[PDB]
RNA sequence: UGACUGCUCCCUAGCAUGCUACUACCG
RNA sequence: GCGGUAGUAGCAUGCUAGGGAGCAG
């Protein structure tokens, strides 16, 4: 309140009225002793009820503008994370076996369900039981999707390496059974 | 997070923020430790900080607790009371507080380098638990200063017994390898087993304690854990036991020692004992004696 | 009036998800929102159904005597029971099933 | 009564067994989940006290994990 | 209440206006005094309502604090507590099978698998000492979990097939006593 | 790891209205 | 004697936001 431009009048009117109490004041000067700090006090309160509103308004943009900054800084951290993805899932397209089906296409459009089926290098087979295993993945090589795949690893549900000799007809009760066979393309 | 101010034996929940171990101080230690010593930071179940976008006034000085959080002066949502007032700091146990008459404990030990003679001599006239905390702060200051040192590395593998090592440039480097350097290695981005190496001689001659396989770029730096709080005194009051009851003495007695049955009966009727023994003063063969 | 299955309201106070209701004093609002659902069981002709509501009003009081008695024996704090007694009285819940909506 | 005290001790027995990382063997966690889901659906206190022996024996066959002696001399069954 | 700095105004003016009717005076003096009582009374019924709100507000923040600190000691001690809960609850059930496999597995006779409920139901326990064998099983009959099994094979540490006739507080000190007894359920 | 909707209880901050006393100028 | 005007404190209502929790499909 030490810089409000209505402190001078209030201060002076207080001094004139209050400080001059000991001195004999007649009933005519008493009006000046009374109706001089009055009105001035009203105006000061008016000069303080507007300052309090300007302060709050001000401290509602120095908070709503930190939030406009925060979000743009964030908008630049996700815009650079999707970019770092769509350029890492691209360096992975064996562009000899992929430009060989987009080319044999009538216009260059192909179904998406035949891209991993004809242009992939690895196969993952998930097998529930032993009966399913001998009709799908018997031996070290097997044919699927008009191709030939050679087994490379057989992990299990626990993710521990199984060998192709632990898989018997009677040792089967001793394996975590969802078995995951990883195979590579041949030729 | 309800520990104990053992500077008063008071049960509190605060702790000095910018302090060595961040120990538990009551409402009457953390009141005077902050005003004189500049530890304008206290840590509670939630840190005493501003809670409004961007604020950087974090000093439990005149911070006011209102609206379920600690606001500040400069921007004023005051409508509340200050955190530090009436010879106390706000927090749980604000009523059950005792106080301390030795004000300048932190004022003397939390600012110095934990090496002055005066600190040690006034420490050796303290109680058992305060000195336990002083020893834990000595271990903690050693470990804190353990991460303000240098790091070794090898970027070029050379023929055996002739390598080169640079430590650092322009910083204040002697170390009596007492505890030797076992860092861990790096090849591209992950950690690789290296083992433990010993550097004594030192182009620069290298000795070998055990066979190893140097790789390019292997770093060496020491990581040390933090000593956990303990719950037991060091010394014990003197209290002679009732008798030697509850033991199983043996019929046979040694005869090459002429001071064996007397000391056996003594330890039988004595509780705790300390001596000043040079090497070879019973540590060699008397342990077997009391064993048999 | 609609009323639930008693085994659903009883079994919702016994089985939860930790810190939730493995300590009732840290959440007494869970049991005021479960006694609102159990209120119209007080009108049931079966007296084993009408007891599920009086069991929830007796536990909310137990969880309040403890709370205002656990912060008096470890921290010298004294809570005032003014405007807390409404949650173990069967008139805060009776007003949720009567017209002339409020709030 | 007695069928509700067995149905609440098998909820605390598969939480002790889930905090000991028995979830990392999916050939034994698949039996413990079947002995706990079956006790909760039981309708006799003679065929739920016998799946509580199979389920409890999983904890007493895990050696070091649980200190049985300390835990029984802790103001409990001696 | 008392002790508030603004309290020596609702005491002097309250005492004055009070005594003032016995001695008495003009209506002017009475009005003057009342227009000092109310002028320095608002100052009391304003500084003793703000406090009235701070005194209860304080006792709320210092209750959320008590909740954020008990709910972090209730969560950091989960392990130690549910094991105590389980054994407080296992004693109250007072079963016979449950109170056998617990006492047996405290002296040493723990199982090596799940206790099966079928009729073949092979079992494997580890008897650590002769007394535990003498109490539990005599002959070819074994009592466990309030059921009777028939011993089908006894095995010492490595593979030492002990015959039932040579385990008798005698030949017994000469073996590796952690045995692995195999049995099958009865009926 | 934790979807889309709807209803509802409790606590805190802000805005306007509704009967009063206090101020002060004005009638 | 009364009315209007501008601040200040105090008690309830509705609405707009944030936070925690409960139920239903
Ligand atoms: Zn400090
Ligand atoms: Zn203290
Ligand atoms: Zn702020």
């Amino acid at each position: 309140f030490s810089s409000l431009p209505s402190y001078a009048a209030f201060a002076t009117a207080q001094e004139a009225y209050e400080q001059a109490v000991a001195n004999g004041d007649s009933e005519v000067v008493l009006k000046k002793l009374k109706k001089s700090l009055n009105v001035a006090k009203s105006e000061f309160d008016r000069d303080a009820a507007m300052q309090r509103k300007l302060e709050k308004m001000a401290d509602q943009a120095m908070t709503q503008m930190y939030k406009q900054a925060r979000s743009e800084d964030k908008r630049a951290k996700v815009t650079s994370a999707m970019q770092t993805m769509l350029f890492t899932m691209l360096r992975k397209l064996d562009n000899d076996a992929l430009n060989n089906i987009i080319n044999n296409a009538r216009d260059g459009c192909v179904p998406l369900n035949i891209i991993p089926l004809t242009t992939a290098a690895k196969l993952m087979v998930v097998i529930p039981d032993y009966n399913t295993y001998k009709n799908t993945c018997d031996g070290t090589t097997f044919t699927y999707a008009s191709a030939l795949w050679e087994i490379q690893q057989v992990v299990d549900a626990d993710s521990k390496i199984v060998q192709l000799s632990e898989i018997s007809m009677d040792n089967s009760p001793n394996l975590a059974w969802p078995l995951i066979v990883t195979a590579l393309r041949a030729n | 997070a309800v520990g104990a101010c053992v500077l008063c034996n008071s049960q509190t929940s605060l702790r000095c923020g910018a302090c060595i171990r961040r120990p538990f101080l009551c409402c009457k230690c953390c009141y005077d430790h902050v005003i004189s010593t500049s530890h304008k930071l206290v840590l509670s179940v939630n840190p005493y900080v501003c809670n409004a976008p961007g604020c950087d006034v974090t000093d439990v000085t005149q911070l006011y607790l209102g609206g379920m959080s600690y606001y500040c002066k400069s921007h004023k949502p005051p409508i509340s009371f200050p955190l530090c007032a009436n010879g106390q700091v706000f927090g749980l146990y604000k009523n059950t507080c005792v106080g301390s008459d030795n004000v300048t404990d932190f004022n003397a030990i939390a600012t110095c380098d934990w090496t002055n003679a005066g600190d040690y001599i006034l420490a050796n006239t303290c109680t058992e638990r305060l000195k336990l905390f002083a020893a834990e702060t000595l271990k903690a200051t050693e470990e804190t200063f353990k991460l303000s040192y240098g790091i070794a590395t090898v970027r070029e593998v050379l023929s055996d017994r002739e390598l080169h090592l640079s430590w650092e440039v322009g910083k204040p480097p002697p170390l009596n390898r007492n505890y030797v350097f076992t860092g861990y290695r790096v090849t591209k981005n992950s950690k690789v087993q290296i083992g433990e190496y010993t550097f004594e001689k030192g182009a620069v001659v290298y000795r070998g304690t055990t066979t190893y396989k140097l790789n390019v770029g292997d770093y060496f730096v020491l990581t040390s854990h933090t000593v956990m709080p303990l719950s037991a005194p060091t010394l014990v009051p003197q209290e002679h036991y009732v008798r030697i009851t509850g033991l199983y003495p043996t019929l046979n007695i040694s005869d090459e020692f002429s001071s064996n049955v007397a000391n056996y009966q003594k330890v039988g009727m004595q509780k705790y004992s300390t001596l000043q023994g040079p090497p070879g003063t019973g540590k060699s063969h008397f342990a077997i004696g009391l064993a048999l | 009036l609609p009323y639930p299955d008693p085994s659903r309201i009883l079994g919702a106070g016994c089985f939860v998800d930790d810190i939730v209701k493995t300590d009732g004093t840290l959440m007494i609002e869970r049991f005021v929102s479960l006694a609102i659902d159990a209120y119209p069981l007080t009108k049931h002709p079966n007296q084993e159904y009408a007891d599920v509501f009086h069991l929830y009003l007796q536990y909310i009081r137990k969880l309040h005597d403890e709370l205002t008695g656990h912060m008096l024996d470890m921290y010298s704090v004294m809570l005032t029971n003014d405007n807390t007694s409404r949650y173990w009285e069967p008139e805060f819940y009776e007003a949720m099933y009567t017209p002339h909506t409020v709030l | 009564s007695k069928m509700s005290d067995v149905k609440c001790t098998s909820v605390v027995l598969l939480s002790v067994l889930q905090q000991l990382r028995v979830e990392s063997s999916s050939k034994l966690w698949a039996q413990c989940v079947q002995l706990h889901n079956d006790i909760l659906l039981a309708k006799d206190t003679t065929e739920a006290f016998e799946k509580m022996v199979s389920l409890l024996s999983v904890l007493l066959s895990m050696q070091g994990a649980v200190d049985i002696n300390k835990l029984c001399e802790e103001m409990l069954d001696n």
